[PDB]
RNA sequence: UGUACAACGGGGUAUUGUAAGCAGUAGAGUAGCCUUGUUGUUACGAUCUGCUGAGAUUAAGCCUUUGUUGUCUGAUUUGU
RNA sequence: UCUAAGGGUCGG
RNA sequence: CGUGGAGGUCAGUGACGAAGCCUAGACCGUAAGGUCGGGUCGAACGGCCUCUAGUGCAGAUCUUGGUGGUAGUAGCAAAUAUUCAAAUGAGAACUUUGAAGACUGAAGUGGGGAAAGGUUCCACGUCAACAGCAGUUGGACGUGGGUUAGUCGAUCCUAAGA
C-alpha cells in the first residue's frame, strides 16, 4: 500500500561522515540524511526542512554535529504527478541532547 | 523628453549640428514667440545635437508643445 | 443574478433620463440655425457651441434630479453633431476646426443621458434654416426635396419599421431585413456593419446587436439573436444617399469609452494618471474635450494598448447625405386582460421624431412589387 | 577615452548607425541577393582601429 | 516471516585524563561598609579541593544484544 | 594578585 | 589509344531524353581504350578526313579544397566552498527571492580615475549561434532609451623639442 507515518528517529552522522573531506562534510550529510530517510519508509522523493538545513550547517563545513534527533513524515504528493505519490519530509527536533532516544511513532493528530 | 515638458518647462528639440545656444535660442524665440530662460545642448551619440530649452514662467512648455502638436 | 431583475424603479430612471434627452436634443435644433442668421441674433454657431451647449446641459438637468442622493447621472454619449456626408461622432476639440452651420446642410444631433446608469440615447436629423425673424414663413411653406428628403425619409421609416419589428419574440435578423428594402427603396444604403445595441445598468454596448446591412464576413460574425421582454435597445438607424461604405478620413477622434474587460500597467506616470481621472467618469463614452495636451498625451497610450475604444469619425463620399434616426425603447411583457404580450416603450420621444410633411421624395415604398409588399403594411 | 576628440566621436557615431541587422525588406526586392549584413561589427570581436 | 535483516538504544572493549553545574572559614592579595570582629560581612581573584578514574568518543572494516522501530516478490535473460 | 617610580592645570 | 578547341563531311544523335554520373550486368581490343544494357539525370552532343595545343599523374616534405584512423581518446584538477527551500519556466546543480555556510579583509574581491576601448551603460523582449557542462542567465541576439557646465577639462602659457 502506501501509509502516511510521521516517526522520529536519531541518525548517528558521525560514523557515516568518518573519513570525509572537511570541505565536503556538511554537504555529505545533506546527502546521507536523505540516503536514511529513504532506507525508513522507502520514499525516494525527499525533501529537507531549511531549519533542519541550519541545524545541519550550524557549526560549518566541517563540524556537524554527531547525532541529529530527527523528525521524518512520509506525506502524500499533490500536482503533477511526479513519479511517486508519496513523499518523506524531513524535520529538526528540538531536543536537550540527541543521546539516549529510540526511534518513536508520532502520533498525528 | 515629454516628462521634461509636463515637469520642467522645457522643450526639447533637435538641432542643427552647425547651430549654438544663441542660434538657438533666436530661432526658438521666433519659430514659437516665446521667451527662453537657458538652452543647454549636447552632442547625442548618433551624431546629431540636442537641445534642452527651458522657457520663462510666463511660458508653459506643456501648452507650447502641444501647440505645436505633438504630445 | 440581480434581484430585481427589473423595477419600477428602474422604468422611472430610463424614462426621467429620456426626458432629459428629448429636451436637450430638441434645444440644440432649435439653437441650430446658419452662421449669419446666428449673427443677427448677436450668437455664433459652429459644431463646437452646439456641443458644449448640450453637454453642459445635460449635465445641468441630470444635476436637478434625484437631489441629495448617493448616484451618478450626466453624460452617456456626448453631444455629437455630425453634418451632410459626415456619419458620426463629430465632437471638437476647442483646438480643432471647428464647423459652421450653412442653410441647407443637413444635420445629425446625437446625445446620451443617463441617471443611476440607466442610458437613454437619442439621435435626429433636419435640415438647418435661416432665422424665422428673416424669412417668415419662408423654410415652412417649402419642402426638402431630392437625394436629401430621400435620405431622411428612408432613414425615418426605417426607425419607424424597427419601433414596430423590435418586439419580444422577434429576431434581430428581421430588423436587418426591413431596413434593407426600405432603404433601397428610396435608392439609399444603410451603412454598412453598424450595430444597434442592448443596453443594461452601465453598459451602453451590450453583447446583443442589430446589424445594418452587412457584408458577407459581417453575416458570419454577427450573432443571431430573439428579443425578449425586459430587454432595452438603443436603436439607431444610419442610412446613406450613397454606397453605405463608411470611411476613416483623417479626422481626429475625440470620444472615447474605457473599456473595463482589458488591463494594462501603463509605462508613463501621465497615462496612468489620465486612466485614473477617466475611471472617475459615469458614463462608457466621454469627449476629450472633458480634459487639452495631457488628455492627448494620456490618450496615446491608453488606446494603445486597448483600454480605451475610440469612436471615429467616418465619413460618406463627398456630396452624398448619411441620415440618422436613433431612440431608445424598453421592451417587456404586457399582462392585460388575461393575455400576456411583449409591447415596447419608446422614452426618446418628441427629440427622435421628425415632421413627415417636410420632406418630398419622388420615391414611396412599394408593396405591389413582389420586393416590397407587406412593408407598406408594417408601416401603416 | 572619455575625454574624446569631435572627429573620434564623429566616427564613433557614424560607426554606431551602421551597426544593425539587414532590413528585412530588402530581401523581397525584385532581383535581391543580399541576404544578410555582411559587413557587420562588434566591439568585442574586431577593433576598430581608431 | 527467520536461530532473518536493518536503524536506533543497551552492555562490553577502547581512547583521553577528571565534563557542565553547584559548593567550600582552599586561595597571593587589594579595595569598600559597618553593629569593629573568641569565624564581621561586601566586591574582585589566576588557581585549588569535593561531588569525579569523571565527562566526551568508541566501527566508520571492535565484540555483544530477551529492548524500540521498521523491512520482506522491482528489472532482465536463459533449454539438450 | 599586588608594590614602587615616571605628568598637567589652577589657588599661596 | 585518349582530351580542349578549328576547317570539311555524315542533310549524324537528342526533351518520345543530349551531356554527366552509378552499376563483383553484357560484348570488342595484347593494351592505351571502345561499345551496349539498366538506374539517375535534364540541353545539348558525336563518328570519319583534316587542323591546332595551356592535351593524359601516384608520387614532387607538390597547390587548393574536402575526408579518415587516431577517439568519444588527451583532457575540461591553480586562485579554501558550498547547502536548504520557494518562485519562475516546456525544462533548473548553474536564473531570481529567502535562509544558511563562507571569502576578499581596506596594501580589497570596496569606492573612483589616466591611457585604451567605443555603447560594452539602462530598459523591454529574448536563446539559433557564442559564454570548451548547462542556461530561463549575459559584456550575447532584437528593439529602444541615455551623456545637460561662465565656475570640471580642453581652449591660453611656456618646457625638451617641433
Amino acid at each position: 500500500l502506501k501509509d502516511v507515518v510521521t516517526r522520529e528517529y536519531t541518525i548517528n552522522l558521525h560514523k557515516r561522515l568518518h573519513g570525509v573531506s572537511f570541505k565536503k562534510r556538511a554537504p555529505r550529510a545533506v546527502k546521507e540524511i536523505k540516503k536514511f530517510a529513504k532506507l525508513h519508509m522507502g520514499t525516494d522523493d525527499v525533501r529537507l526542512a531549511p531549519e533542519l538545513n541550519q541545524a545541519i550547517w550550524k557549526r560549518g563545513v566541517k563540524g556537524v554535529e554527531y547525532r541529529l534527533r530527527l523528525r521524518i513524515s512520509r506525506k502524500r504528493n499533490e500536482e503533477e504527478d511526479a513519479k511517486n505519490p508519496l513523499f518523506s519530509y524531513v524535520e529538526p527536533v528540538l531536543v536537550a541532547s540527541a543521546k539516549g532516544l529510540q526511534t518513536v511513532v508520532v502520533e498525528e493528530d | 523628453a515629454m516628462k521634461k515638458v509636463e515637469d520642467g518647462n522645457i522643450l526639447v528639440f533637435q538641432v542643427s549640428m552647425k547651430a549654438n545656444k544663441y542660434q538657438i535660442k533666436k530661432a526658438v524665440k521666433e519659430l514659437y514667440e516665446v521667451d527662453v530662460l537657458k538652452v543647454n545642448t549636447l552632442v547625442r551619440p548618433n551624431g546629431t545635437k540636442k537641445a534642452y530649452v527651458r522657457l520663462t514662467a510666463d511660458y508653459d512648455a506643456l501648452d507650447i508643445a502641444n501647440r505645436i502638436g505633438y504630445i | 443574478k440581480d434581484k430585481n431583475i427589473l423595477q419600477e424603479s428602474v422604468l422611472n430612471k430610463y424614462r426621467t433620463a429620456g426626458q432629459i434627452a428629448q429636451t436637450a436634443l430638441k434645444y440644440v435644433t432649435s439653437l441650430i440655425n446658419d452662421s449669419y442668421h446666428s449673427k443677427t441674433t448677436q450668437r455664433q454657431l459652429t459644431v463646437p457651441e452646439l456641443c458644449l451647449l448640450t453637454d453642459s446641459f445635460i449635465l445641468t438637468r441630470l444635476e436637478q434630479y434625484y437631489k441629495n442622493k448617493v448616484n451618478e447621472r450626466g453624460i452617456a454619449i456626448p453631444t455629437t453633431i455630425d453634418i451632410d456626408q459626415i456619419s458620426g461622432g463629430w465632437c471638437p476639440e476647442i483646438d480643432d476646426v471647428t464647423g459652421t452651420l450653412r442653410p441647407g446642410d443637413l444635420v445629425k444631433i446625437t446625445l446620451g443621458v443617463h441617471i443611476d446608469g440607466y442610458t437613454s440615447e437619442v439621435s435626429h436629423t433636419m435640415v438647418i434654416y435661416p432665422v424665422d425673424e428673416t424669412k417668415p414663413i419662408l423654410q415652412p411653406t417649402g419642402p426638402l426635396l431630392g437625394g436629401k428628403a430621400d435620405a431622411v425619409a428612408a432613414a425615418h421609416i426605417a426607425m419607424e419599421t424597427v419601433v414596430a419589428l423590435l418586439s419580444s419574440g422577434i429576431t434581430g435578423q428581421l430588423i436587418r431585413t426591413i431596413v434593407d428594402t426600405i432603404a433601397r427603396s428610396y435608392n439609399c444604403g444603410v451603412v454598412p456593419g453598424s450595430r444597434v445595441r442592448r443596453i443594461r445598468r452601465f453598459l451602453a454596448g451590450q453583447n446583443e446587436g442589430i446589424v445594418a446591412e452587412f457584408t458577407n464576413v459581417s453575416a458570419i460574425p454577427s450573432d443571431d439573436f430573439v428579443v425578449q421582454s425586459g430587454e432595452v435597445y438603443l436603436i439607431d438607424l444610419k442610412m446613406a444617399s450613397l454606397e453605405h461604405k463608411a470611411g476613416e478620413l483623417i479626422a481626429r477622434p475625440g470620444a472615447y469609452v474605457r473599456d473595463f474587460a482589458q488591463t494594462h500597467i501603463l509605462k508613463l506616470k501621465t497615462s496612468r494618471q489620465l486612466l485614473t481621472k477617466i475611471d472617475k467618469q459615469g458614463v462608457y463614452p466621454f469627449k476629450l474635450s472633458h480634459l487639452l495636451k495631457s488628455f492627448r498625451l494620456g490618450m496615446s497610450e491608453i488606446s494603445n494598448n486597448y483600454l480605451c475604444v475610440e469612436s471615429p469619425i467616418q465619413i460618406a463620399r463627398t456630396s452624398t447625405l448619411v441620415a440618422r434616426e436613433c431612440n431608445t425603447i424598453v421592451l417587456c411583457d404586457s399582462s392585460v386582460s388575461t393575455t400576456d404580450r411583449p409591447e415596447l416603450l419608446r422614452l426618446t420621444g418628441g427629440s427622435k421624431t421628425c415632421q413627415p410633411s417636410w420632406i418630398h421624395s419622388q420615391h414611396e415604398l412599394n408593396p405591389q412589387d413582389s420586393i416590397v409588399q407587406g412593408i407598406f403594411q408594417l408601416a401603416t | 577615452a572619455a575625454q574624446k576628440s569631435f572627429r573620434i566621436k564623429q566616427k564613433m557615431a557614424k560607426a554606431k548607425k551602421q551597426n544593425r541587422p539587414l532590413p528585412q525588406w530588402i530581401r523581397l526586392r525584385t532581383n535581391n541577393t543580399i541576404r544578410y549584413n555582411a559587413k557587420r561589427r562588434n566591439w568585442r570581436r574586431t577593433k576598430m582601429n581608431i
